[PDB]
């Protein structure tokens, strides 16, 4: 016996973290109010049948911690684990990281610091956000540091939304991305990918569902947490713990932003059409465009492979199917790491929700690596905000938040240093 | 939650605000007393906003009436939805300023600036949190231009961190209604480069030629401009005030609107706008909105976006469609509409949704972008302010009123460095 | 118990002690006649306090009725609720004073202090255990101002450990309905410094504008004048009436408005004050009543404070709701209204609660503050009497009921005295 620690900050934190403990509830057979010994990793046993998620639900504005409160799951959530905001950031960085931030972090912090006090266990921290929200952005940033120096080596796993290159919502995207990647790098264990617009495009495509909402989006990530976390909630073949996923893909501290992908994507129809074998559906997998990051993994190199297989999978087959994966051109790795590869096995099929885009399916596979194409998306990036920013605009916007330009510029920098070390 | 009290100046701005409250009255589901009957719990969810807690289930809005004269005072209240406003909201004067900026602000404002910031204290103390304010008033008009001046002073020395916008009416180009009216826009933009954190500019040419042609109506009336007013009105407070799936503010707005704080006037927008005969025959599609965002026929401020450039573009859209379609049409939009764009704001396009769609509409979308083109404007504005003030024709008025020469010549800086850097942009 | 004797003099205070008793009758559930028809057993259990056992299940005010002229005894006698006083207390001169304090006090008070005596010392017998006394009467009255000095006098050498207040009327500074009302505040003044342990001032002028502007009545009356009256009476003195969580007696707030024996003068204070299209959409919350807690507007005793500084304030709520949001609500005002404020008395707010609303209002609350701003009034009194006594003008009518100049001479320095320690104080 273990526990764990999910932190939702923002809209996008807040709807990612209730998605999760639906996808947790659901799959323990939780009543909206929290009844009828893995189960314990995210939830805790007081009195009779009952359970409540180890969560804090806490943004800048209360309209996602309301819409949380007004659901049938007021009785599964504690009250005092929802924090409301009164002034949002209105994405910006410096808002939410000072103005605002500064004066609610400490009951935040304290309180999930009894979150570790019953936990012993604690294996980890989940932290579920969006780079775009200036709340996302700015308290995600600061309760990061936060928990760094409030718990040392303590591993911490985050969920960040990070704006499209051509989708987002808002104009001052660049600012809030980059001074959250350049205040948060030294501390972020391991940070991975979320593409909007490669979400709805693959729920278009392969899913088919032309007219799509957040609720896909909701369980793409609900799915990829679950997929993560079987391990820690069930036993198999070869389980994987958290200090393992960032001791394999960072063995220096300056690249630990690994893509995520999971397979498949099928829904109940097209279910029927396709049935689940290991070749097939690695190969998939590794398709550029059933990953769900809007960049191609073949224009540079591949770090290392991580597999989370789920379900009634062989690990002969897995050894066979990985090695024809090796030998096949279209896979490319870094000549000084030859063997990179992780498998781990899990006995517990993946959970379906009713009424959902997922098809209920007796096993699965994630897809876990950091490939070069993340530098392409951060070249980008730079160059935007280069661009955005040559003329000095929405700056005024972060100095009436107290500061002059100079941070701006070298989180530049910084954020350069980081590109070009690939 | 939130609370944003309204403040009308002038006959063109009450009439103005008391549209929109009747818009509003719609589209929370309230009646003409204040009683609230909509069908749907995402109406009067979030109608404190825009309301306050009235005892028998009743709801008022959070308004405050101001005018020198009980003229539109007492059509307003004698008008549709009179019943809903509480008879201390209307304060009004007894002389008139005669649109008179320096009358407005110094003579007859003196002993109504005590009644506004009294109105103003006591709806921001009666609620829960001020979010912010929206004023309506006409610049071409002397009194509501000092109203205004005057209101957004004292907000900035009495709330300098609750941001606003203004929804000001310049006078139309074409037309000289007032003789001294170069004066009061003169005068208000002296006051708002200074006290507003961002300003809306609505020109009457222009929403009158799309009143003409777009809507395709022979006899356009002061009704319909209210009527869009209002489109523009819930368009902007659509996402503070309704659940949506990309939430929003005015803070949102104003934050991703204002690069420079001298740098903060904006042009807003809205569509689709068809008649009955084109609407059945039309494609209710985002394409056919896309094609209506960037154009010089629905087009809101009489400047031209084409002869300058644009500085960013705000775009929110209530309806049923996927995200990525939106997506990929303001990637369209840059790639088909760059030499108008500017190349050094790259993803210049806001984009937000709110779930709710106004009454009648599945669809409405409201245009919030920013252009050089209102640089030919404020520099027509300072020729003009030129001309005749070489000639120092009809300044006894104002100089009867406490005014000074080199006032009016730091103004016209003022305004001569804000066309120099719009220039400097472009 | 801690029974109160009421007495009641001039005209002005005859009709305010007769409003005051039907509105007791009012909130104690009795009728016109006497009988006990109240629905809750809170309004019966005290209801000695101000009524006295009488036989066949009724009760009869603690009442005493003084005038010179039968008048307006016979106006209060026939009106509403007469037959409630028995005709004993019922006492009456037959010359009047005509305005002048000497007669009232010397001339006619002399064959009226033996009557006023011998029932104010029946009803104290009587009773079981005399708390307190209250007097209502006219300071710009010449002979209502004679019977209240003489009465507080004789209280004073009669009682000297029993408190009191006296709700006397201040002539109002804009008009001047007596030639010869300056002596008469003079005087009562004079004797008030010395005889009276606690005094409310309560002027006209503020009064009025009240019911013209904050109750919006186009026809003020001596009603709503006595009704508002009648309401600081129930505010003031329910608290010990009515049981409350916070139980409170005219002693405690003696207790915690005097500093100074020479300093007692307080404004009194009342709100909720609303009218019908105003209180279905008013916040019936705490903080609509603490915007109205401290304004010049709904202000009792026409000086402002704003000019001087608060030395205590005593709020006393009556409704349904918890105790810390008051506390912080009080925090709030200091932290805001410190410059209206005295630093050197900090937490200031004297803070209490009666369970028991008034009938028909679940709020009421009653603001008993001090200020220096009395120092104004005070000051202006004895600027006038300075004026029009250096002409000597009007002397012979008090001259020839036994009067003196040097007499005069140490009330106006009594008086100069006192607004000399206000200002220090200031
Ligand atoms: N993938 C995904 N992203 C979401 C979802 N909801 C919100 N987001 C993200 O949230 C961003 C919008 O801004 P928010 O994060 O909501 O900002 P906010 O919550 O208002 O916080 P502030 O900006 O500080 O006021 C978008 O760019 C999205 O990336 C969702 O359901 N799914
Ligand atoms: N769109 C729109 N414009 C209006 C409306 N009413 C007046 N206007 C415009 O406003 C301008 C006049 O502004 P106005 O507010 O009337 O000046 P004013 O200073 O307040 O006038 P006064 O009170 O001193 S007499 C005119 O050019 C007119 O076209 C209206 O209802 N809708
Ligand atoms: N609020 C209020 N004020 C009143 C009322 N009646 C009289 N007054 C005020 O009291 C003042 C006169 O006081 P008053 O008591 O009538 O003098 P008086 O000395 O008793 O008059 P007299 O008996 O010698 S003839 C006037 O200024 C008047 O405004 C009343 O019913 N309510």
């Amino acid at each position: 016996m273990r526990e764990c620690i999910s932190i939702h900050v923002g809209q996008a934190g807040v709807q990612i973290g209730n998605a999760c403990w639906e996808l947790y509830c659901l799959e323990h057979g939780i009543q909206p109010d929290g009844q009828m010994d893995s189960f314990n990793t995210f939830f805790s046993e007081t009195g009779a049948g009952k359970h409540v998620p180890r969560a804090v639900f806490v943004d800048l504005e209360p309209t996602v911690v309301d819409e949380v409160r007004t659901g049938t799951y007021r009785q599964l959530f504690h009250p005092e684990q929802l924090i409301t905001g009164k002034e949002d950031a209105a994405n910006n960085y410096a808002r939410g990281h000072y103005t605002i931030g500064k004066e609610i972090v400490d009951l935040v912090l304290d309180r999930i610091r009894k979150l570790a006090d019953q936990c012993t266990g604690l294996q980890g921290f989940l932290i579920f956000h969006s780079f775009g929200g200036g709340t996302g952005s700015g308290f995600t940033s600061l309760l990061m540091e936060r928990l760094s120096v409030d718990y040392g080596k303590k591993s911490k796993l985050e969920f960040a939304i990070y704006p499209a290159p051509q989708v987002s919502t808002a104009v001052v995207e660049p600012y809030n991305s980059i001074l959250t990647t350049h205040t948060t790098l030294e501390h972020s264990d391991c940070a991975f990918m979320v593409d909007n617009e490669a979400i709805y495009d693959i729920c278009r495509r392969n899913l088919d569902i032309e007219r799509p909402t957040y609720t896909n989006l909701n369980r793409l990530i609900g799915q990829i947490v679950s997929s993560i976390t079987a391990s820690l909630r069930f036993d198999g073949a070869l389980n994987v713990d958290l200090t393992e996923f960032q001791t394999n893909l960072v063995p220096y501290p300056r690249i630990h932003f690994p893509l995520v992908t999971y397979a498949p994507v099928i829904s109940a129809e097209k279910a029927y059409h396709e049935q689940l074998s290991v070749a097939e559906i690695t190969n998939a997998c590794f398709e550029p465009a059933n990953q769900m990051v809007k960049c191609d993994p073949r224009h540079g190199k591949y770090m290392a492979c991580c597999m989370l297989y789920r379900g009634d999978v062989v690990p002969k087959d897995v050894n066979a199917a990985i090695a024809t994966i090796k030998t096949k051109r279209t896979i490319q790795f870094v000549d000084w790491c030859p063997t990179g590869f992780k498998v781990g096995i899990n006995y517990q099929p993946p959970t379906v929700v009713p009424g959902g885009d997922l098809a209920k399916v007796q096993r699965a596979v994630c897809m876990l690596s950091n490939t070069t194409a993340i530098a392409e998306a951060w070249a980008r990036l730079d160059h935007k905000f280069d661009l955005m920013y040559a003329k000095r605009a929405f700056v005024h916007w972060y100095v009436g938040e107290g500061m002059e330009e100079g941070e701006f510029s070298e989180a530049r920098e910084d954020l350069a240093a980081l590109e070009k070390d690939y | 939650m939130r609370e944003i009290v309204h403040i009308q100046a002038g006959q063109c701005g009450n009439q103005i605000g008391a549209k929109f409250w009747e818009i509003i009255s719609d589209e929370h589901g309230i009646d003409a007393t204040g009683a609230y009957h909509g069908d749907s719990d995402l109406q009067l969810e979030r109608i404190n906003v825009y309301y306050n807690e009235a005892s028998g289930g009743k709801y008022v809005p959070r308004a405050v009436l101001v005018d020198l004269e009980p003229g539109t005072m007492d059509s307003v209240r004698s008008g549709p939805f009179g019943q809903i406003f509480r008879p201390d909201n209307f304060v009004f004067g007894q002389s008139g300023a005669g649109n008179n900026w320096a009358k407005g602000h110094y003579t007859e404002g003196a002993e109504l600036v005590d009644s506004v910031l009294d109105v103003v204290r006591k709806e921001a103390e009666s609620c829960d949190c001020l979010q912010g304010f929206q004023l309506t008033h006409s610049l071409g008009g002397g009194t509501g231009s000092g109203m205004g001046t005057l209101l957004i002073s004292k907000i900035r020395e009495e709330y300098p961190d609750r941001i606003m916008n203004t929804y000001s009416v310049v006078p139309s180009p074409k037309v000289s209604d007032t003789v001294v009216e170069p004066y009061n826009a003169t005068l208000s933009v002296h006051q708002l480069v200074e006290n507003t954190d961002e300003t809306y500019c609505i020109d009457n040419e222009a929403l009158y030629d799309i009143c003409f042609r777009t809507l395709k109506l022979t006899t356009p009336t002061y009704g319909d401009l209210n009527h869009l007013v209002s489109l523009t009105m819930s368009g902007v407070t659509t996402c503070l005030r309704f659940p949506g799936q990309l939430n929003a503010d005015l803070r949102k707005l104003a934050v991703n609107m204002v690069p420079f704080p001298r740098l903060h006037f904006f042009m807003p927008g809205f569509a689709p706008l068809t008649s009955r005969g084109s609407q059945q025959y039309r494609a209710l599609t985002v394409p056919e909105l896309t094609q209506q965002m960037f154009d010089a026929k629905n087009m809101m401020a009489a400047c031209d976006p084409r002869h300058g450039r644009y500085l960013t573009v705000a775009a929110i859209f209530r309806g049923r469609m996927s995200m990525k379609e939106v997506d990929e049409q303001m990637l369209n939009i840059q790639n088909k509409n760059s030499s108008y764009f500017v190349e050094w704001i790259p993803n210049n396009v806001k984009t937000a949704v709110c779930d709710i769609p106004p009454r009648g509409l599945k669809m409405s979308a409201t245009f919030i972008g920013n252009s050089t083109a209102i640089q030919e404007l404020f520099k027509r504005i300072s020729e003009q302010f030129t001309a005749m003030f070489r000639r120092k024709a009809f300044l006894h008025w104002y100089t009867g009123e406490g005014m000074d020469e080199m006032e009016f010549t730091e103004a016209e800086s003022n305004m001569n460095d804000l066309v120099s850097e719009y220039q400097q942009y472009q």
